[PDB]
């Protein structure tokens, strides 16, 4: 089969800098 | 084209236009004391918990309750069984939780800074441990993944002691449906503290609900309003310039207040859990030293469905990633759960037949055009697809490209496909699920038994 790529998802909390 | 039917919606009733006296701008929130595992794992903690009028739920000593070992989240356990795998940290300003100022000192402001940096979770206990020791700008430690299910054996093991609806993975849980991770959602994340660390002004990702436990020796404090109220406080964000939902804010007590929003305020102590209900807005400063844990669940109400299905879409007009697929969940959920809540059967219902619509259509345009369209069906432990260029879900129909390598594949939307060839020559053309497929999962859903 076709290998898709996929970002991985990750909950990480708001930055500034 | 909407996946929502807004007949359908649950959403309680609430005036604004009414005045609240001062009282009823200052709610107390449902502080719950679970006397037995019997009453920690009855449905009617769950229908209380989950119940739109109720957008936070304290649960007192549920520690103690269930015999869960939180000494095995204490910072000296996790140094010893941790690696020197990089940890982030956010670097803020000190200062009482009621009040976030600007750079002179002289008055209150929404924008909260908050930067990022990397340790380990080692240094960052070092740093936990001399601050506490005394030996202003303050370190935390965020979103630490407790996912590496072998290293972390014991910690997750304590924490199948839940009821199910609050653990990490469920039947009952939508997050445990989308068949991949999603780091912090339907896995663990850690939060090391010193007095003062911020978790700014949010709702969760795609408004799920959130399950968070403390841990080490201090307090947190923590802070909700009602999902109803969020448009208002989305625009005092604008009005100061940061955005709500990517951005770093933590609100002006008093402008929410003048605005006649109500605020739950209370306390976090070791031990108790926090029941963060569908699409309440929070943020949350600890007082003390200590650690906290959470991660996010789902439960199968029409409520929740809502308000993930409505964010899903406010997401694609913001150009905002919604890291549940919702559209892969919905399916998953309708072949494998019996469904008796005939709103929540309703909703799901409308939003199988808006997709299998879509993807009836341009398959059709396809065949029409002569464009090859392969099989590759759907394998176990498979995640679902987002499109490269503007990171929308992507269901059954995948537009996919090659060469970095001549053997991986990026991953397209239609629209960003013809962006790129407007006659699709190099891209290839699959469909995870047959026509007949989808009709057959989508006629096998009713609605079950009460
Ligand atoms: O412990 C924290 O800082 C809060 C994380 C959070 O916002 C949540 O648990 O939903
Ligand atoms: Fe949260
Ligand atoms: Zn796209």
């Amino acid at each position: 089969r076709k290998q898709l790529m996929t970002k991985a998802a990750r909950k990480s909390a708001p930055a500034t800098g | 084209e909407s996946y929502l039917s807004p007949a359908q919606s649950v959403k309680p009733k609430i005036n604004t236009e009414e005045k609240l006296p001062r009282e009823k701008l200052n709610p107390p929130t449902p502080s719950i004391y679970l006397e037995s595992k019997r009453d920690a794992f009855s449905p009617v903690l769950l229908q209380f918990c989950t119940d739109p009028r109720n957008p936070i739920t304290v649960i007192r000593g549920l520690a103690g309750s269930l015999r869960l070992n939180l000494g095995l989240f204490s910072t000296k356990t996790l140094v010893e069984a941790s690696g020197e795998h990089t940890v982030e940290v956010r670097t803020q300003v000190q200062q009482p939780s009621d009040e976030n100022w600007d750079l002179t000192g002289t008055r209150q402001i929404w924008p909260c800074e908050s930067s990022r940096s990397h340790t380990t979770i080692a240094k960052y206990a070092q740093y936990q441990a001399s601050s506490f020791q005394e030996s202003h700008i303050i370190k935390f430690g965020t979103n630490i993944d407790l996912s590496d299910a072998k290293r972390w054996k014991p910690q997750l093991q304590e924490l199948l002691k839940l009821p199910a609806f609050m653990r990490v993975t469920s039947t009952g849980n939508m997050l445990s449906h989308v068949g991949h991770t999603i780091l912090g959602m339907n896995t663990v994340q850690l939060y090391m503290k010193v007095p003062g660390s911020r978790t700014p002004g949010h709702q969760e990702n795609n408004n799920f609900c959130s399950v968070n436990i403390n841990i080490g020796p201090g307090d947190c404090e923590w802070f909700a309003v009602h999902e109803h109220y969020w448009e208002t406080i989305s625009a005092f964000c604008d009005r100061h310039g940061v955005d709500y939902l990517t951005g770093s804010w933590w609100p002006i007590l008093d402008d929410l207040y003048a605005s006649n929003i109500p605020v739950y305020r209370f306390v976090q102590r070791p031990g108790d859990l926090v029941w963060i209900n569908a699409g309440t807005v929070h943020w949350v400063q600890a007082t003390g030293w200590c650690n906290n844990i959470a991660w996010n669940v789902g439960p199968l109400t029409a409520y929740q469905y809502q308000l993930a299905l409505e964010r899903y879409e406010w997401n694609e007009v913001k150009n905002v990633k919604s890291i549940v697929p919702m559209i892969h969940v919905s399916w998953n959920v309708a072949r494998t759960v019996k469904i008796s809540d005939p709103d929540l059967f309703k909703m799901i219902k409308f939003c199988l037949l808006q997709s299998m619509k879509h993807c009836q259509v341009q398959r059709e345009s396809l065949v029409r055009a002569g464009k090859k369209i392969a099989y590759q069906g759907r394998v176990k432990d498979e995640p679902a697809y987002y499109c490269n260029e503007c990171d929308v879900e992507v269901f059954n129909i995948l537009f996919v490209t090659s060469e970095g390598s001549r053997n991986t594949y990026l991953v397209h939307c239609e629209g960003c496909a013809r962006r790129r060839s407007a006659g699709l020559q190099g891209v290839v053309v699959l469909e995870q699920y047959r026509t007949e497929e989808l009709a057959q999962a989508y006629d096998a859903f009713t609605l079950a038994p009460a």
